[PDB]
């Protein structure tokens, strides 16, 4: 009597509701009821104190229920999936944090950025190594931290009446990163404090030298552009200000070692860089 | 971490429910998503028509709750409160078009695309109480999308149009068209407030609650100098 | 047609009325609901999910706003020195405004369960000290001495050992739910007091910095709960949405 | 009577609510349906079929229409030359508007799934040659080579040899559905390019014509669907209907 | 033809459902199908009633849906909204007669036949909701026709009555009489608007979709020196 | 409780609708659950790929739960049932188009159009040979097209304003047909981009030199005067136009050959033209 | 109470609405209908006269 | 709709009408009811006091 | 950030005082002939 065509028809939640049309749209909202090594690279996390897996998830291939696109995509699966080391932030004491934007980090780098560029779509989780070697005499924390969809905000002006938009060096800044004017809303207008309800690892110096954020593919689409869509931000926040005397390693570089996990790429036609 | 790896702990037979903080129960609110001025005089809505750009994000209350999360994909049950901007119930009947992506959008209050043929229209008085329909999730997408991070389109993303960054086409579910049903302008200054109460919600990768006054409906942007704690403040951290 | 007759409540906008209203389109289906990671179905997920608390919440400087996350413990004259004050209410106007718990508290007026305030030693591995944070169950005022304060619920925290602890603030209440202190009449919903303390000293050697920070990471336990779901006040919109 | 609640939705007409209406004729049967051939049941039996998609959507003369339903063909240098290029979305302004796929995808706002355009060559018995029918996907612009353009999805098409072919525009889209593509945001839900190439050349012998035309038929295949039925933006009513 | 027939092809398991673009989901939106003037002064309507011939081709957003067939059987939701030029609600009680071909049309306001001791009539007030009925599919065919390539009568056909071709009798389902009841003339200028939603919609024979702008409503008349294209244009075959 | 008396009764599809009276249509919408010879007759169908059966149905005589007159109608089955050769129409470079109206093509000739004037009633389907020999050194194609129900629309004036009719020589043309004024619209403001959707056949002269669309009785009704009404046109256009190098045949003609397939007549009385 | 929703047919007369309505004699019975000769059931039956 | 007629007591607000009315909080759970010493059920444990 | 498109390990020194750089055999020959400044270079096993 009814189009089975709710929102939460696909889910595995059952629900008890009111419906009084042919559509379950229409119905109430009614009650419920150690080295790791990809590719031909690897990397080292025995001070890490674990690895976090984002969300619970790993990142598997796209799933045949799942998918829309009919063409078969590729997967070079060695050549792609690998750990991918960006160039480095060096650490200050003045550090305000810095973001990486997925895939747009390594759509310029390896296979990987060949396989961005020759296809339209694109699929991949991620295994993001963050790793920050200090001394023990170094102090400092790290929010190493994976914001899914991180669009910037500007300042707006600074006195919020101009309706600027972050230029494509801002909201895509490739693999050297951008650093954050205002990492305490995170150049977005939301709380680097509220950070940690995403996948988030803390660099604590005196604990942990790196961080291994594994990130799955998430996105409301089974596949997207690798060029236009950024899929995470990773952020690298200095919560903790770096510390030492005077004697101490200075330079204390941030590394950014990248594994696409899974990589999945369809809709093959010329290279395109953006 | 538990509490008897903390304290001395009693048995606590605890009933208390966590049904209310189900995404149903916290989302399945009506909310302000859109105030329509028809008025008399004014460049506002002057012809007795008005095409509002679905974005539940110009109202702030109904925004900050759904860019807790990312992605959402809901049923929503729109409620359009329909009255005089001095709430006045007066006697003038009106066309609510739901203007998808790509169908006509009204030009005019005679316009052709009125005769809604396809288009999904209500005819509610402003004496009737107010118009209410559920809307499906529409989008292409799985979900609908908050934050997009990045364009729709390709090519070179120049300043000129960065404005294009965060625009989810994937959210624009089209053009909310009211008018007054008349080849004559209307008798009554209109105030349609739209209520969208989501329902079958499903919500995925929570992110930071908004700690900035939003400025404009597609970006999130912040006041640059004017960037407020998240909370409020105190003298010392050793005082209260 | 059938006898009807209507009741008080016709022809009402209730806005929390979960009822059916028509379809705006007969047979739509929607896009298929493709897996995303993250899925949340209910809100206390968010808040069993450790966030930073501001309970350095002095520095307003916009330039000093990221001094917020984090609080100074230094090398003190060895006394029972109090380190760092906040109130252990999570709906409250201040050190929790900064949790996902506290913005998710500000959507509900009443919480019930324990919450989890970790805190984060981010010295070095050569600092080493032992920290006394003490809650104060809500009869108790500020403790003036560390003495007043281990009375109350407390976790001797040796940071130079364990990087973490985590104080669990235990649902201790008259009322089996809470609804949001306030400076004011509502102050019978008080959690009560946090308060670190200084157990023996920040102890550092030659080379290491002489002062560091805490990270407060605030969440609630499983066995938190919130009702009576209203609209916040923890953010107020100021500028018209243009 | 029987105690009873007008909810908000009270006394509206929407227009695609599917009510019971009373009946204004009691018990008035109509004329018995008899068989008549073409019966469509569903609006994507119409899809399916391969109407003539205008690639020469250029000649607007009056006396010139019928020049749009076909385009030519002719002797080259012998290049990956650029015969004919059309965007591979249905329900956009352009070359798709002459189908009936396209029309129909004008009172849909989402459509999903595989089009296929036969090209029909209807040269002379005599005429021979090989074209390249590219399909780009969607982020490829418009192929400044040949070369460039078989890195898409392509077909080598002898027209001498087979006189239909057809280029099957995969589906090949982020999202499940697209919301037909406009110049301007909505050119995220762009299908791509289709670019017709000549992979060897319109080679012709003595007597017959040395240009040809090919006739493109556009349509669906049978995993194509639409949803959210809207008003149509493809035909305007411009002069009232007297 | 296949698209592995085409290209390298994967497994996609599609749940895309075809269920909105069945005859129902495509034809049962309420479009305008007529709008009837009730003025007060004037020379539309001027003595308070109103003798509509119906026919769904008056309004072109309807009438291009249903010449996508050129055979449709449905019964029809018939909604009349009625209001005043402006759009006001008014305290008006019209009558709405279906007179069925043969049946007598009423001549004036106070005529006979407003007694609909056998016409269906609907008596309903401005401030009630848009008097809404179900109209059956009434054909003495099998369905309706939109194109009837012929003449109703025999006979020489003669350029003084070429205007009989197309005509299909089997289409002309009679008037829809409108008046206001009272033997008085009313205080107020209305305009009821007709929408018809189609149901249980039975559809032959697909036809081209009319590219032209409609003219007039009995025949398929396009104009011969604004002949537009289908679609929209561009410089060259080449370029976009 | 209920008269079965919805549209869709008599169909095959089953509702699930709501309704309240006693009336079906009342309810809601709802949603759902070679040579070829006749007569004395002989084509030949080698070089044209398929014949078209339109809309997959083949010309049945009337089905008895399909009929409505009571009287017995003639099926001649031979006399009439037969291949019916037309007069030629020379295929130009300029050729705009023909259509020819059925069966007013067919009203005038042979026992079929003493059959069709001297019964009210006619039912036949068609068998519609449309063949244009071309050499292999001409180009060209043809959709040969069955546009049912083909009302002939005007130019209106050209403007618009006026409500002109078509001629009785324009909606009926007989035998010799009628040339489109505006193939691109049909003369009916309806584009021959989609006509395809009719019962169509492509002659085009590499591939085919004939069409053969094999048409049912397509009506409303059972049974129609062969007189007034024309049950379809068919429409004959050169989208892709007559090419040739001079020397080769410029007369390129297209005969069309048809077959009314089961015809039945009923109402007996005198012979009546029109 | 029971929450119901109006549709667009609210409140209208439709003279040939087969509808209940209310009974203006809450117990009446009436005379008992004695047999009458020429019953017509159908007005068919009159076309056939 | 579904055929229905208003009664004469329709949109009357008696004091007294025990009626259902639309909840203001979709999934509220109460705070569970403590056992309290000295719970009355009916007033005439107060009349024989 | 071009040695890192090759065979590589991330070497934390501090945290674990001997990594094992295995150079995998990837060759195009079965056998490798000892690889020299010239016409044998072709026998290289590439670079660390
Ligand atoms: C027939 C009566 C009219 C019925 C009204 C139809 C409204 C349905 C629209 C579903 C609401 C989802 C909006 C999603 C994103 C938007 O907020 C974006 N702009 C944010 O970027
Ligand atoms: C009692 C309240 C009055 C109820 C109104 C009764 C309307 C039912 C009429 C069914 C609609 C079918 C119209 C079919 C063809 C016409 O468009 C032709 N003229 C086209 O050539």
């Amino acid at each position: 009597h009814e189009n089975s065509n709710s929102a939460t028809e696909g889910s595995t939640i059952n629900y008890t509701t009111i419906n009084y049309y042919k559509d379950s749209y229409a119905a109430t909202a009614g009650k419920q009821s150690a080295q790791l090594t990809i590719g031909n690279s690897t990397i080292t996390t025995q001070e890490a104190a674990n690895i976090i897996v984002g969300y619970g998830e790993w990142p598997s291939y796209c799933s045949d229920d799942d998918a829309t696109a009919v063409d078969k995509p590729t997967r070079p699966d060695v050549s792609v999936n690998r750990f991918y080391t960006l160039d480095t932030k060096l650490w200050e004491k003045s550090s305000k944090g810095w973001y990486w934007k997925f895939p747009d980090v390594l759509t310029e780098t390896g296979v990987f950025g060949q396989n961005a560029q020759f296809h339209y779509l694109y699929r991949s989780g991620f295994c993001i190594h963050v790793q920050c070697n200090a001394s023990k005499f170094h102090q400092g924390a790290l929010l190493v931290a994976i914001l899914p969809e991180y669009v910037i905000g500007t300042v707006a002006g600074g006195t919020g009446t101009e309706d600027s938009h972050p230029p494509y060096i801002q909201t895509q800044p490739g693999a050297d990163g951008f650093e954050l004017q205002h990492p305490y809303v995170l150049d977005a207008g939301i709380p680097i404090s509220q950070l940690t309800v995403c996948p988030h690892q803390w660099i604590n110096l005196r604990t942990n030298n790196c961080a291994t954020i594994i990130v799955p593919y998430m996105n409301t689409l089974p596949f997207d552009s690798a060029l236009n869509h950024c899929n995470f931000g990773l952020l690298v926040v200095p919560i903790s200000p770096l510390d030492f005397d005077q004697g101490a390693t200075p330079v204390i570089p941030i590394t950014i070692t990248l594994a696409p996990m899974c990589s999945e790429f369809a809709g093959l036609r010329q290279a395109v860089t953006q | 971490t538990s509490d008897e790896s903390m304290i001395e702990t009693r048995c606590v037979l605890n009933s208390h429910s966590t049904a209310e903080t189900t995404l149903d129960s916290f989302f399945s609110r009506a909310g302000l998503v859109g105030e329509i001025d028809l008025p008399l005089e004014g460049t506002t809505n002057p012809n007795g028509y008005a095409n509002w750009d679905i974005d539940i994000t110009g109202c702030a209350q109904m925004r900050r709750k759904v860019e807790l999360f990312t992605y959402m994909r809901f049923d929503a049950e729109f409620t359009f409160v329909a009255c005089t901007p001095t709430g006045q119930v007066v006697p003038q009947l009106l066309q609510y078009m739901f203007v998808p992506p790509g169908a006509p959008i009204p030009e005019s209050r005679e316009s052709l695309a009125w005769q809604t043929a396809t288009n999904p229209s209500v005819f509610v008085k402003l004496t009737d109480p107010p118009a209410q329909v559920s809307v499906p999730f529409m989008s292409p997408a799985s979900a609908y999308q908050w934050f997009y991070d990045g364009y729709p389109t390709f090519g070179e993303h120049k300043q000129e149009k960065d404005l294009e960054y965060g625009a989810c086409p994937n959210n624009m579910m089209g053009t909310f068209s009211v008018r007054t049903v008349g080849s004559s302008k209307s008798k009554y200054a209109l105030v349609v407030r739209i209520y969208m109460r989501m329902k079958h919600v499903r919500a995925w990768i929570p992110r930071p609650m908004r700690n900035q006054n939003y400025l404009f409906k597609a970006n999130p942007n912040y006041a640059g100098d004017s960037i407020k704690p998240t909370g409020t403040s105190r003298n010392a951290i050793t005082t209260l | 047609g059938f006898p009807t007759e209507l009741k008080p409540g016709t022809n009402q906008f209730l806005t929390t009325d979960d009822g059916v209203s028509a379809p705006i389109l007969p047979n739509f289906h929607p896009t298929p609901c493709i897996h995303i990671p993250g899925e949340v179905r209910n809100l206390l997920e968010l808040c069993q999910v450790e966030t930073i608390l501001e309970v350095n919440n002095v520095p307003t400087n916009a330039t000093s706003l990221m001094e917020r996350l984090r609080f100074p413990v230094s090398a003190q004259a060895g006394k029972g020195e109090l380190c760092a004050v906040f109130r252990a209410d999570p709906g409250r106007d201040g050190p929790w405004q900064s949790t996902m718990l506290g913005q998710l508290c500000g959507y509900y007026t009443q919480w019930s369960g324990s919450l989890e305030v970790t805190f984060m030693f981010t010295g070095s591995f050569m600092a080493t000290g032992k920290m006394l944070i003490a809650y104060t169950p809500p009869g108790g005022p500020l403790p003036k001495d560390r003495a007043t304060a281990m009375l109350g619920t407390h976790v001797i925290w040796d940071f130079g050992l364990q990087s973490s602890v985590t104080l669990v603030i235990p649902w201790i209440s008259n009322t089996h739910y809470r609804a949001h202190a306030r400076d004011g009449v509502f102050d019978y919903y008080t959690t009560g007091l946090v308060s670190i303390w200084y157990q023996t000293n920040y102890v550092v050697p030659i080379g290491a910095p002489n002062t560091a920070y805490i990270i407060a990471l605030a969440a609630a336990q499983k066995n938190f709960t919130m009702k009576l779901c209203k609209d916040t006040s923890h953010m107020l919109q100021t500028a018209s949405i243009q």
